[PDB]
Formats: structure tokens, sequence, C-alpha cells
């Protein structure tokens, strides 16, 4: 997990569905 | 984008039950593995701390991950989800090392024919805490507030307080790729291949090489989709959403059989080694 900006509701969703690693 | 960034139904119906079944295999296996070591010398020792740290790794991977399919939403602890990272970090690390240290010990009872290997563990088991310190600190839930939703996503937050953290997280994924698939990968490779130099006895030879593919194939998607998100998601094109759902799709996967190689080091020693195969056996 990493996200240029927490504005981006992309990324954090992405993050947010992703496994812990 | 049109925001079909999901999970798909077969894919969690397949993948619960694929994880289910290789996390059981795993635990019975290193289980099994740790009594019949209990039951000496440096490579027991060494097979010993693999079996440790493969059953902490899989019993700090598989249940969070599985539990992210259906829930999704991480209603743990702050503090639980800054630490959880770590700890995998570390199994990974000492995984890794212990098969480092297992190939050189192999090496070495061919071409040179316990205090030293105490001590080389002990220098394994602080490197690899010592190097996933960093995972430590940088993870923390922030709740961001979607269209629809209140989301609980616990992240690599972009922002933090430390510069170094900042300046580790711009390269993090190459770091970790470096560090935990060439290195071990090439010094494995490379003293393996000396090491059947030496000798040259084939059934070893093939042995040895077999596990260290069987190694890299495991061990590949992981790194391969966490360089795939790092380098090829863009800002400025409609199909970075599917990208991302496939990157999803890859990224477990990976874990999946991640946890595969953890397991293929116990069936490994059952298909080799007579002393062992009768340990199983019965």
């Amino acid at each position: 997990c990493s996200c240029s900006s927490l504005m981006d509701k992309e990324c954090v969703y992405f993050c947010h569905l992703d496994i812990i690693w | 984008c049109q925001g079909p960034i999901e999970i798909k139904e077969t894919f969690k119906y397949i993948n619960t039950v694929v994880s289910c079944l290789v996390f059981v295999l795993g635990i019975i296996g290193n289980s099994t593995l740790l009594y019949i070591i209990y039951k000496r010398n440096g490579p027991n020792i060494l097979i010993a701390s693999l079996a440790l740290g493969d059953l902490l790794h899989i019993v700090i991977d598989i249940p969070i991950n599985v539990y992210k399919l259906l829930a999704e939403d991480w209603p743990f602890g702050a503090e639980m989800c800054k630490l959880v990272p770590f700890i995998q970090k570390a199994s990974v690390g000492i995984t890794v090392l212990s098969l480092c240290a297992l190939s050189i010990d192999r090496y070495r009872a061919v071409a040179s024919w316990p205090k030293w290997t105490a001590v080389e563990i002990v220098l394994i088991w602080v490197v690899s805490v010592v190097l996933a310190v960093p995972e430590a600190i940088g993870f923390d839930i922030i709740t961001m507030d979607y269209k629809g939703s209140y989301l609980r996503i616990c992240l690599l937050h972009p922002v933090q307080k430390t510069a170094f953290m900042q300046f580790y997280k711009t390269a993090k994924d190459w770091w970790l790729f470096s560090f935990y698939f060439c290195l071990p990968l090439a010094i494995t490779a490379f003293f393996y291949t000396l090491m059947t130099c030496e000798m040259l006895r084939r059934e070893v030879a093939k042995t040895v090489f077999c596990l260290v593919l069987v190694f890299a194939l495991c061990w590949l998607p992981l790194h391969l989709s966490r360089i795939l998100k790092l380098t090829l998601y863009n800002q400025n094109d409609p199909n970075r959403c599917e990208l991302l759902s496939f990157l999803l799709v890859l990224d477990y996967i990976g874990i999946n059989m991640a946890s595969l190689n953890s397991c293929i080091n116990p069936i490994a020693l059952y298909l080799v080694s007579k002393r062992f195969k009768n340990a199983f056996k019965s």
C-alpha cells in the first residue's frame, strides 16, 4: 500500500480492498 | 473511471476454499516437522527455525487476509494495524534468511568434509526485525469519507512525520523486491550451483535446483504485483480502474501460493530424506 494523496477516491479504495502487505 | 473496482464473487468462492486448504496443510505440516525436530546439528536447527518462522508467517498472513474478503472493513484496533505488517515482514525475512543459511550449510557439508549456527541464527532473527522496523511505524488507520460509505483503510499514510519514513516509502516496493527476492534467490542459486559442481549424486543436484525454482516461482507474483502497481499505475487513463482491479486479482493469487512456498519445505523433506520419510510415515 502506497498512495500519492488522500484525495483521490481510487487508490484509497484499492488499498481498502487490497491485502495487508 | 466507471468504478467497477471490486472483487468477483467467483474469486471469493475459489479463494476462501483455496486459502483455507493451504493454511491447514501448512499448519499441520510445519507443526509435525517441528515436533519431529524436537523428538541435533546445524541443519536441524536451521530447519527448526524455518518451520517456526513458517508457522508464524501462516498464522499472521492467512487469517486476516481471508477475513479481508468477507468483511473488507478492518474493525480491529489502530495498534494491531500498526503491528501486523511488521510481524509479517519479520517472518518473511527470517524465512528467506533461513533458506540462505540452509543453502550455505548444504554447500559446506560437501565442500569441507552448533555454536556457530546459533550465532548465525541470532543474527538472522535480529536482522529481520531490524529491517522490518520501518513497517511498524508507517501503517495507520484513516477513515476517508467515500461517496456512500465511511471507510476505515489501514494503509501506509502518504503524509507522515519522520522524513526517513517518507524517503523509504518512496521506494519501499523496490527495496522489498530486491532484498526479499533477488538476494535470497541469487545467493541460493549460486551456492547450490557451486555445491553441485563440487559434488560432480545427480538426485541431490536436481532436488536442490527444483527447490530453488519452486521458491522463485511461488514467490514471484507478490513482488510482480507490487512492482506493477508502482510503475504501471497512471493518473490520466480511464483504464486505470480495470488495471487496479486486475492487480487485486493477481495480488491475492500471490499471497495464496506465497504460503504454498511456505509449505513446500516440509514436503520436500518428506520426498527426499528417508529419515524424515519414516518420521512423517507413522
